[PDB]
C-alpha cells in the first residue's frame, strides 16, 4: 500500500485568500495522482487529474502542482462555494489510495442569529410527548450558547443541539435546539423561553411562548 | 450524459451478505468500468476494487475474500457483493467509473452514493410533526416553518418542500441520536411571512428502509 499523507488535515481561510493543500506519497508514484473535492452530503467530484490537469468544468482558480512524492493543491482567490473536504488519490498502485482529507473552513465576518421558536404539534402531543424546538438561523462564528428556560428555571439534560455545515453561499450556520419533555412534565409549566448568547448579539435574545396560547 | 446510480438494501443484519448494484448510462461498456468505493460515516474513502472493461477485476487485498464484483452488460448494472458483514462495514457505497491502462488505474464520475447500516436491530420509520410558524417564528417579512421528523432507524431520510418546489432557504439540520437509539432530524425554511395564509408548504419525507413516505401540511399557528 502507498500511505497517502495529507496536510493540513483541516484548514480555514477567508475569501479571496490562497490556500495551498499538501500531498505525499510513501513512494514515487510519478504523476497519476488525482484531487477530489467533497461537500457535505454529496459524493466527491473530480477536480484535477494526472496531477496537474484541471477537468473541465473546474474553475481555473484551482491548480495542481508536484512530482515524485510531493504534491499541492492551490486555490488563488478562495471563494464561498470552495467549502469542501479535499482528498488526493494515487492511481498507479493497486490498492487505490486516498489521503485523509483536508477540511477546508470559511472564515467571514460575525453575523447574527435570527431566533425562531416553534411550540409542540397537537399531533405530537396527543402521542404523549412535547418537542419545543429553538432555530438560530445564518450566524456566525458557530460558538453559540443556547439555553432553555421554562418558567425562569435554566434547564438540563432534556436538549439537543444539531449545526448545519457552512452555507455554501455566505459561510454562515443555522442551530437547532430541541426541548422534548412527557406530555405530563410539559403541563406543568406555563413559560417556555429560549436564551441565545451570541457574538453578533449586544445582548442576549429571549424568544418565548406560554403553554396552551397557540 | 455519464450516469451512475447505486442501489442498496439500506439496512443489513450481521453476518449477512450486502448485494449493491450500479446501474449505468451515457457511455460504453466496452470502453469503461467501474471502481467501488465506501465511506464508513464521518471518515475517510476506501477503494474496495474495480472491474474492467473486458471482465478483469482487481481487488483491495484487505478485503478481497469477502468481496464479489461482476458486471450485466445486458441490464448495464454493475454488482458488488460483500459477505459476512459487520459493524465494521457501515459505510457509503459508491461507484466511480474507471478507465486506464496498465500503468494508471483512473477514476472521474461518482454515483451519488447509497448508505448501508449493518445492525441487528429492526429499522423503523419516523414519526414527522408539523413546526408551526407564527409570530414567534417571525421576523419582520420573514417567518419559519418547518417539520421534525422523529425516531427513525437506520439513516437515512430524505426532507423536500413542496414536491421540490421550495428550496430556497432550506435548511435540513444533521440527525442526532437520541436516547432512545433512534434518529431525529429537523427540516426549516424560511419563506414570505405575507405568504402564511395564501401558499401550502407541504414538506415530503422519506425513509428507504422502512418503505415509509410522508407528507405533512405544516398550518401556522396564532401566537
Ligand atoms: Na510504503
Ligand atoms: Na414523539
Ligand atoms: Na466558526
Ligand atoms: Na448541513
Ligand atoms: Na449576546
Ligand atoms: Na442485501
Ligand atoms: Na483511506
Amino acid at each position: 500500500d502507498i500511505q497517502m499523507t495529507q496536510s493540513p488535515s483541516s484548514l480555514s481561510a477567508s475569501v479571496g485568500d490562497r490556500v495551498t493543500i499538501t500531498c505525499r506519497a510513501s513512494q514515487e508514484i510519478s504523476g497519476y495522482l488525482t484531487w477530489l473535492q467533497q461537500k457535505p452530503g454529496k459524493a466527491p467530484k473530480l477536480l484535477i487529474y494526472a496531477a496537474s490537469t484541471l477537468d473541465s468544468g473546474v474553475p481555473s482558480r484551482f491548480s495542481g502542482s508536484g512530482s515524485g512524492t510531493d504534491f499541492t493543491l492551490t486555490i488563488s482567490s478562495l471563494q464561498p462555494e470552495d467549502f469542501a473536504t479535499y482528498y488526493c488519490l494515487q492511481y498507479t498502485n493497486y490498492p487505490l489510495t486516498f489521503g485523509q482529507g483536508t477540511k477546508l473552513e470559511i472564515k467571514r465576518t460575525v453575523a447574527a442569529p435570527s431566533v425562531f421558536i416553534f411550540p409542540p404539534s397537537d399531533e405530537q402531543l396527543k402521542s404523549g410527548t412535547a418537542s419545543v424546538v429553538c432555530l438560530l438561523n445564518n450566524f456566525y462564528p458557530r460558538e453559540a450558547k443556547v439555553q432553555w428556560k421554562v418558567d425562569n428555571a435554566l434547564q438540563s439534560g432534556n436538549s439537543q443541539e444539531s449545526v448545519t455545515e457552512q452555507d455554501s453561499k455566505d459561510s454562515t450556520y443555522s442551530l437547532s435546539s430541541t426541548l422534548t419533555l412527557s406530555k405530563a412534565d410539559y403541563e406543568k409549566h406555563k413559560v417556555y423561553a429560549c436564551e441565545v448568547t451570541h457574538q453578533g448579539l449586544s445582548s442576549p435574545v429571549t424568544k418565548s411562548f406560554n403553554r396552551g396560547e397557540c | 450524459q455519464v450516469q451512475l446510480q447505486e442501489s442498496g438494501p439500506g439496512l443489513v443484519k450481521p453476518s449477512e451478505t450486502l448485494s449493491l448494484t450500479c446501474t449505468v448510462s451515457g457511455f460504453s461498456l466496452t470502453s469503461y468500468g467501474v471502481h467501488w468505493i465506501r465511506q464508513p460515516p464521518g471518515k475517510g474513502l476506501e477503494w474496495i476494487g474495480v472491474i474492467w472493461a473486458g471482465g478483469s477485476i482487481n481487488y483491495n487485498s484487505a478485503l478481497m475474500s469477502r468481496v464479489t464484483i461482476s458486471v450485466d452488460t445486458s441490464k448495464n448494472q454493475f454488482s458488488l457483493k460483500l459477505s459476512s458483514v459487520t459493524a465494521a462495514d457501515t459505510a457509503v457505497y459508491y461507484c466511480a467509473r474507471a478507465y486506464g491502462d496498465y500503468v494508471h488505474y483512473a477514476m472521474d464520475y461518482w454515483g451519488q452514493g447509497t448508505l448501508v447500516t449493518v445492525s441487528s436491530a429492526s429499522t423503523k420509520g419516523p414519526s414527522v410533526f408539523p413546526l408551526a410558524p407564527s409570530s414567534k417564528s417571525t421576523s419582520g417579512g420573514t417567518a419559519a416553518l418547518g417539520c421534525l421528523v422523529k425516531d427513525y432507524f437506520p439513516e437515512p431520510v430524505t426532507v423536500s418542500w413542496n414536491s421540490g418546489a421550495l428550496t430556497s432557504g432550506v435548511h435540513t439540520f444533521p440527525a442526532v441520536l437520541q436516547s432512545s437509539g433512534l434518529y431525529s432530524l429537523s427540516s426549516v425554511v424560511t419563506v414570505p411571512s405575507s405568504s402564511l395564509g395564501t401558499q401550502t408548504y407541504i414538506c415530503n419525507v422519506n425513509h428507504k428502509p422502512s418503505n415509509t413516505k410522508v407528507d405533512k401540511k405544516v398550518e401556522p399557528k396564532s401566537c
